[PDB]
């Protein structure tokens, strides 16, 4: 309820700001000021072309490592069981297994971008 | 019938699904996907299961922005299309909508069957449980569990995302 | 690929069809078929090209779209029965979904075109495995609900997965996409006799492994993908294509080779039922599969076609490396039918 | 999905051919419907009318050879006092075969679908009076 | 299905306990000598697809096949017997203690029972 | 002749003959154990002998 | 004489794309006898930036 | 059942529908699959959330898990394609026609 009221509040007092910005001031757009800016000239191509991504396969890692984060995040709680032994067994395994991914991942030179 | 939150909150969700399954380009269905997201971290919150909802919108988050790298690299064209920049994923659109809207008219309206059975509706704080109990909270000691009873599970994950990992690299070496 | 990570790989599929039949719980099974698919794409992909890239992608999205409806048919299950174990499966509208998510994911029609496309764009040896072992747990978690299984849905994907397997056989020239569609007509001959004894579908399963790996062994050895490339064989190893006529007059059915038995036992026990005239169809669609069946070992043994001049020099060089228990799956895919009682040790 | 099939069905053999021919076009409406469906999905037409109209042609042959069907049926089942015979059936299903022939404009055509259509529906009806199960639900 | 699930059965045993009150095939059973049968004609294939001489190139690796053969086939031989053993078992039991659905009936002769003559002709 | 001179030996390799023949002793050995402790077992249990 | 064996003219009819050649898969080439598909010389397409003058 | 459930399964039902139907870019595919695992995400936890079954907490953390390996696998798969054709397009993939 109250987190909703906030939520409300701020995007209603951006949206505000923005309106202000954009209703108080003299407006005089015309064809080259709104023009794409390069530095002094006019783009070749488009902003639109595909744009190569060098580091294609350290995203998909981040992708596998961000889930490792959700088997972790539990682990204050799992601190309180009775039977800790078998606890840290299986949550010192869990980062075993990521310290591993993360040194295969190194070895066979994955994290190096492509050139 | 109390303030219609949960249902509002579902309904957004349905229309996210219809906005990023109508196919509009990635960068327009990555967004939808995370007001998706958002809605129904919240609608999970609604029930108590705050650390799930908050946990789902992370991961999808991050997903997204995966997804968006992706999309600027190799899914993008001359003009990308909007929900209403195209014939197809506009009519796409407003059919899920008028669907969406259809269903929900004949659910609220009468309580006929759809596809599994017919449901009542009167506001989904009817089911719940009048649960006096716990200076703890059920969803995390369940999920913490997961260490304790859980061993089999995170045996088989540890070794599914290790195997993903080498997989991802064997996929994408090339040659 | 390293010779180690293809043992890792084998290792993890292989691993995620035990879990899927050693599991009593539904997410098990579920994270069985995942893990499965999750270490099969990189097999599929072993030679790179861009055929088996089409190939690894086309089985990505099928397998994938299955496991979607695999999971919400367990959750509709969970929904409307707070039950984690496969059993009875106490909602129908889910029995429905599962049932088509599992025959979607082995190949059953009308879901069977993923299969012609995928075992034409790998090589032999990741065909052999796809058509052969990947049949396994869909097929063992389909025996375990058999009792709440619909017969009238069942039996209608088993005699369309046996006529399109039989008409779409007959207009294939290469090698991959006949092997294909003879397993899609297997596939239904082995589903239509489920609702009534998983025994018998366990039987034809046992019998159609041993044919398929005695046949893309076959193929193996003699490196030929289309037929005039296996034309070529009797030229250099004659008694391998005799090996393969006889595999595939057994292939069709006819006795007293071990492929009949099969079959024999699947009449029986559906007209142990009413069931009269669905195996009479049955039958005389079979019948085409065996037509194709003739049809390449009239190419490749029962006549001689034109060679080349090359092959005098492939006439001086041996077999590198000999694949063990091709003789011993000949035999068992030939010379059994008189031990059929003995399948008696399968219930 | 099977509603039609008992429409039809509670309708008694030689009675009411206008309902029963009814019926029977319902039936073959459907049927085409569903094979202009997955033609559509497998095979596009490269544009939308020309979809709907092979949709429309091929709803319309089914529609046409199954109130065809039904209503030859009928008839030969009243005017012959003889119900519970596959002779009516056999009649009906020739005539829906004729009709195909002349659909498709094509002799041949006409005459197979005649001999296989008639066999059909005999077969059909000797199975109603016999009892036989094209989906035998398991017993033992 | 049907022996799928039955009481006081171990899950992987291959062979209870209860079997070894049946009687052993005999090692000159007939369907064991096929399977001997069935293993020289292994080992005559394993010959002829190495390029080798038919009938007389490895003795040491056909009799392993054969023998091979055979020690798979007796336990396989024990496994059905034992299993059509239980399938016997199972419907004599069940016939006896359900008498209602299997009853005697009356023993009628052939000078009583009037059949319909159909001449040939 | 041969030019190179064939790596299976031109002499019988003694090791694996020797391990095939002694696991094909061994079966047979083995089996016959097996069919006399069976039919001693069988007659135990059914009061024959 | 002899007992007539298959020709060059009647191996060709096991040689095409598909059995049955009609008139929309007639267009159908067989795939390439190793399963290797000619690369597509796709035009890369860098991006060209103004880097200056302002 | 109540009615939030039948918008969750409208919306797995309309995520199913988009994944089915392929338009151009394989993006768009595999943004359907991920739709298709947050509704499962949701159903599950709402069932999980309501009849009070403690220790079924954990499986939409896995489901969780294994959604991202698809994911992963799924945009492997995206690259290589673009590799070989320059684009993402499903109507490239078309070698095994023939
Ligand atoms: C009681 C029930 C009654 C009987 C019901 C059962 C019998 C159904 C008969 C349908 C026969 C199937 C095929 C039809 C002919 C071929 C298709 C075609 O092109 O037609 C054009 C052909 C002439 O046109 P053409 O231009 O010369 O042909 C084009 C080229 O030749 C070449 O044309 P094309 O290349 O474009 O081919 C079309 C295209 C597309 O292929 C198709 O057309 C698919 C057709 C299969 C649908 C089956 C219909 C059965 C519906 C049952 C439920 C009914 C509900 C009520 O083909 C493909 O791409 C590949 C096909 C195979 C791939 C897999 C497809 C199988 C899908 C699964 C089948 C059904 C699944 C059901 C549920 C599954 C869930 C487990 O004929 C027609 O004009 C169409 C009319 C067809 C006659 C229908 C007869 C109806 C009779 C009803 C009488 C009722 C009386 C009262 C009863 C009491
Ligand atoms: C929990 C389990 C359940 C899960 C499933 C639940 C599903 C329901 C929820 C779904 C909610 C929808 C939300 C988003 C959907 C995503 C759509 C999308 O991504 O579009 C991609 C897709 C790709 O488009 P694109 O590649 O970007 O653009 C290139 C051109 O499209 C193509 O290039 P082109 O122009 O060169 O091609 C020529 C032209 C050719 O155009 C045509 O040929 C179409 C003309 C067909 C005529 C229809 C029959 C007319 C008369 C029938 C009368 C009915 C009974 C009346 C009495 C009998 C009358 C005689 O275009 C086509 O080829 C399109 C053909 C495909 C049509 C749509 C396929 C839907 C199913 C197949 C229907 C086949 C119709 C036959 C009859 C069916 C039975 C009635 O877009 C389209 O296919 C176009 C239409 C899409 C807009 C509508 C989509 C909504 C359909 C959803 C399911 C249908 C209703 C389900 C309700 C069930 C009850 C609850
Ligand atoms: C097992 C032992 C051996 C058995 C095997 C051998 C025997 C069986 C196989 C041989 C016969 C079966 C062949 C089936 C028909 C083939 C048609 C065909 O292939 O189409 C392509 C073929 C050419 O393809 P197209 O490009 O589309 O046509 C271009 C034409 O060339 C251009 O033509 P057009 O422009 O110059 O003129 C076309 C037009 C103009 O027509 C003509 O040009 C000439 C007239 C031909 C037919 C009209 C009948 C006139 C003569 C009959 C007089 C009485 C006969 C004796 C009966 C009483 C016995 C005392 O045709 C019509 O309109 C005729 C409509 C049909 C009415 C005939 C109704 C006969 C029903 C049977 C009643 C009696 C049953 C026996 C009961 C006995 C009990 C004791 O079509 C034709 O040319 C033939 C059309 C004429 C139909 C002849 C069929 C009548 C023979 C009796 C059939 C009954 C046997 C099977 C029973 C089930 C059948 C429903
Ligand atoms: C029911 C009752 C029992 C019947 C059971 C079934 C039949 C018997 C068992 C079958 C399996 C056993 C053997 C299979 C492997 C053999 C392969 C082979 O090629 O053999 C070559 C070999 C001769 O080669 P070699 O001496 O090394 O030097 C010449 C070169 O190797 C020459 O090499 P190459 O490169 O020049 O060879 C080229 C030739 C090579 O092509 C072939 O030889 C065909 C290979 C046979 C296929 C077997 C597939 C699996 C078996 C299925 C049988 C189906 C039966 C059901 C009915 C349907 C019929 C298909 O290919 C062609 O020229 C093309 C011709 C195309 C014709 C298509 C028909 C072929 C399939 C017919 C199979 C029918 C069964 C044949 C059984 C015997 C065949 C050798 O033959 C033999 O010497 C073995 C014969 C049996 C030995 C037994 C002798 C033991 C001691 C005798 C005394 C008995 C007890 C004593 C105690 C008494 C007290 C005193
Ligand atoms: C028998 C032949 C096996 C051959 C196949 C090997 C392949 C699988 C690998 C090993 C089998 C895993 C079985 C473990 C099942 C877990 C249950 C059992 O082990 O007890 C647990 C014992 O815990 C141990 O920690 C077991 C795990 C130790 C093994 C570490 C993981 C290494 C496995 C190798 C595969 C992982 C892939 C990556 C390689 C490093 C928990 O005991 P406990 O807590 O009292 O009771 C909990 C119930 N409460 C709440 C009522 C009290
Ligand atoms: C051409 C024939 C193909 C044969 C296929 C290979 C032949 C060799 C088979 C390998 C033998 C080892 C397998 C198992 C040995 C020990 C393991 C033991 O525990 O298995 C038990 C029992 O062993 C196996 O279940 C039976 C294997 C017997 C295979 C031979 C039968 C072949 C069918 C008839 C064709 C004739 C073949 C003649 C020999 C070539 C399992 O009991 P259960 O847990 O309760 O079963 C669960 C699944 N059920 C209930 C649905 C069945
Ligand atoms: C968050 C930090 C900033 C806070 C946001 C709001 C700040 C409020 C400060 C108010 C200062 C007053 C603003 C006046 C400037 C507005 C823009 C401007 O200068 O336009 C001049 C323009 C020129 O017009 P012409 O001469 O006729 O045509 C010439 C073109 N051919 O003259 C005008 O129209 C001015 C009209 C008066 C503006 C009203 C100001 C009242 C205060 C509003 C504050 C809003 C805060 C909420
Ligand atoms: C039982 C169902 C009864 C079905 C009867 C119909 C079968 C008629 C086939 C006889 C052949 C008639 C004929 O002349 O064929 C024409 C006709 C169309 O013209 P084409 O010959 O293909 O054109 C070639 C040149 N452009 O052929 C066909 O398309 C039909 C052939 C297959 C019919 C469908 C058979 C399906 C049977 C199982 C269904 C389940």
């Amino acid at each position: 309820m109250n987190i909703m009221l906030t939520l409300l509040t701020n995007v209603t007092l951006a949206s505000l700001l923005v309106l202000i910005a954009f209703w108080l001031p003299q407006l005089n757009a015309y064809s080259e000021k709104t023009s794409p800016y390069e530095c002094g000239f006019d783009p070749m191509g488009s902003a639109r072309l595909p744009f190569s991504m060098k580091f294609f396969l350290v995203a998909i890692t981040f992708l596998l490592f961000d889930l490792e984060i959700a088997l972790l995040l539990p682990l204050p709680w799992a601190s309180q069981t009775n039977n800790l032994k078998t606890m840290l067994t299986m949550a010192l395994f869990l980062l075993i297994l990521l310290a591993a991914s993360l040194a295969y991942e190194w070895t066979q030179k994955g994290l190096e971008w492509a050139e | 019938m109390t303030m219609y939150i949960a249902f509002i909150l579902s309904t957004i969700f349905v229309i996210g699904f219809v906005g990023f399954s109508s196919k509009p380009s990635p960068i327009y269905g990555g967004l939808g996907l995370i007001v998706s997201g958002g809605v129904g971290c919240g609608i999970v919150l609604n029930f108590g299961g705050s650390f799930l909802g908050l946990m789902v919108f992370l991961i999808y988050l991050g997903g997204m922005l995966v997804v968006f790298g992706y999309t600027t690299a190799m899914a993008t064209e001359m003009y990308p299309e909007v929900w209403v920049s195209n014939k197809t994923v506009f009519g796409a659109f407003v059919s899920g909508l008028m669907m969406e809207f259809c269903m929900v008219y004949y659910a609220l309206k009468e309580e006929e069957v759809e596809i599994i059975f017919k449901f009542n509706g009167l506001g989904d704080w009817v089911i719940y449980d009048t649960g006096d109990s716990g200076f703890f909270s059920e969803e995390a000691m369940g999920i913490a569990a997961l260490y304790s009873y859980g061993t089999w599970l995170v045996i088989v994950t540890g070794w599914s995302l290790l195997i993903g990992v080498v997989v991802i690299m064997e996929i994408t070496r090339g040659n | 690929m390293n010779p180690i990570i293809y043992t890792t790989l084998i290792m993890t599929v292989m691993s995620g069809t035990m879990l899927v039949m050693i599991s009593s719980h539904w997410l098990l099974i579920w994270i069985g078929f995942e893990m499965n698919l999750l270490a099969m794409i990189p097999v599929l992909m072993k030679n790179f090209n861009p055929r088996a890239t089409e190939a690894a992608t086309k089985y990505f999205l099928t397998q994938a779209t299955a496991s979607m409806m695999l999971m919400m048919a367990i959750i509709i299950n969970l929904l409307y029965s707070g039950q984690w174990t496969i059993t009875k499966m106490f909602n129908p509208v889910a029995m429905t979904m599962m049932t088509m998510a599992l025959a979607m994911k082995l190949g059953l029609s009308p879901f069977h075109f993923w299969v012609p496309e995928v075992t034409q764009g790998i090589s032999l040896q990741a065909g052999l495995l796809l058509l052969t072992w990947q049949k396994l747990a869909p097929l063992s978690v389909l025996c375990q609900i058999s009792q709440s299984i619909n017969p009238n849905l069942m039996l209608t994907m088993a005699m369309l997965s046996i006529l399109i397997g039989g008409w779409g056989g007959l207009n294939q020239t290469q090698l991959r996409k006949i092997m294909a569609y003879s397993s899609i007509a297997h596939m239904g001959w082995m589903t239509a006799v489920l609702p009534y004894n998983t025994t018998m579908t366990i039987l034809n399963l046992l019998i159609y492994i041993t044919m398929t790996l005695a046949m893309f062994m076959l193929l193996i050895h003699s490196s030929a993908t289309t037929t005039l490339s296996l034309s070529h064989t009797w030229n250099k190893m004659p008694v391998i294509t005799s090996l393969m006529m006889v595999t595939l007059l057994s292939m069709g059915g006819l006795p007293p080779l071990s492929g009949f038995m099969p079959k024999w036992m699947i009449i029986q026990e559906m007209t142990k039922n009413e069931s009269i005239i669905m195996p009479t169809l049955m039958a005389m669609t079979a019948l085409l599969n065996l037509y194709f069946y003739m049809r390449l070992a009239y190419s490749s043994s029962l006549t001689m076609f034109p060679s080349t001049n090359n092959m005098k020099m492939k006439w001086q060089f041996e077999h590198t490396k000999q694949m063990k228990l091709l003789p011993t799956m000949i035999v068992l895919s030939t010379l059994v039918l008189p031990m059929t009682p003995a399948l008696s040790s399968l219930n | 999905a099977k509603t039609l099939l008992h429409k039809y069905s509670d309708i008694p053999e030689g009675t009411e051919c206008h309902r029963k021919a009814y019926a029977s076009t319902s039936i073959g409406g459907a049927t085409g419907l569903i094979v202009s469906a997955y033609s559509i999905a497998l095979k596009p037409p490269a544009s939308f009318l020309e979809g709907v109209a092979r949709t429309g042609r091929y709803t319309f042959t089914s529609a046409a050879i199954g109130a065809i069907f039904g209503l030859t049926s009928c008839i030969s089942a009243q005017v012959r006092e003889k119900p519970d015979d596959p002779l009516n059936y056999f009649i009906g299903g020739c005539a829906g075969g004729l009709t195909l022939g002349a659909r498709t404009r094509s002799y041949g055509i006409g005459a197979a679908a005649c001999a296989y259509m008639g066999l059909t529906a005999a077969l059909v009806k000797m199975g109603q009076l016999e009892g036989w199960q094209v989906f035998a639900e398991p017993k033992v | 299905t049907m022996m799928s699930g039955r009481p006081g059965r171990v899950p992987l045993q291959f062979l209870p306990n209860e079997a070894r009150s049946l009687p052993p095939p005999k090692l000159t059973d007939p369907r064991l000598v096929y399977m001997g049968f069935l293993g020289y004609c292994s080992g005559l294939i394993d010959n002829a697809i190495r390029r080798r001489p038919v009938v007389s190139a490895g003795l040491h690796r056909q009799l392993l096949y054969v023998t091979s053969f055979v020690f798979f086939g007796y336990y396989l031989l024990k496994r059905q017997d034992y299993m059509y053993a239980l399938r016997d078992h199972d419907m004599f039991a069940y016939v006896k203690s359900h008498p209602e659905d299997f009853p005697e009936k009356d023993k009628k002769t052939y000078g009583e029972i009037l059949e319909e003559f159909h001449p040939v002709r | 002749k041969f030019y190179i001179r064939e790596p299976p030996h031109g002499s019988p390799d003694w090791l694996k003959v020797g391990l095939t023949l002694g696991t094909s002793v061994f079966l047979w050995i083995y089996l016959i154990k097996q069919h006399k402790e069976d039919v001693l077992e069988y007659k135990r249990r059914n009061g024959l002998e | 004489a002899r007992q007539w064996q298959p020709d060059v003219e009647w191996a060709e009819q096991f040689g095409g794309a598909v059995m049955y050649p009609t008139k929309e898969t007639a267009h159908w080439k067989p795939p390439p006898w190793n399963d290797v598909d000619p690369p597509k010389d796709t035009l890369v397409s860098n991006l060209t930036l103004n880097f200056g003058p302002q | 059942m109540p009615l939030v459930y039948m918008n969750i399964i409208m919306a797995f039902a309309i995520a199913l529908a988009g994944l089915l139907m392929y338009r151009s870019h394989l993006m768009s595919s595999l943004l359907c699959l991920e739709g298709m695992m947050l509704s499962l995400f949701i159903m599950s936890t709402l069932i999980i959330l309501n009849t009070h079954f403690t220790l079924a907490n954990m499986m939409p953390i896995i489901l969780l898990v294994f959604a991202a390996c698809e994911a992963a696998l799924g945009l492997s798969l995206l690259v290589m394609v673009s590799n070989t054709y320059g684009t993402d397009y499903v109507q490239n993939l078309n070698l095994l026609q023939c």
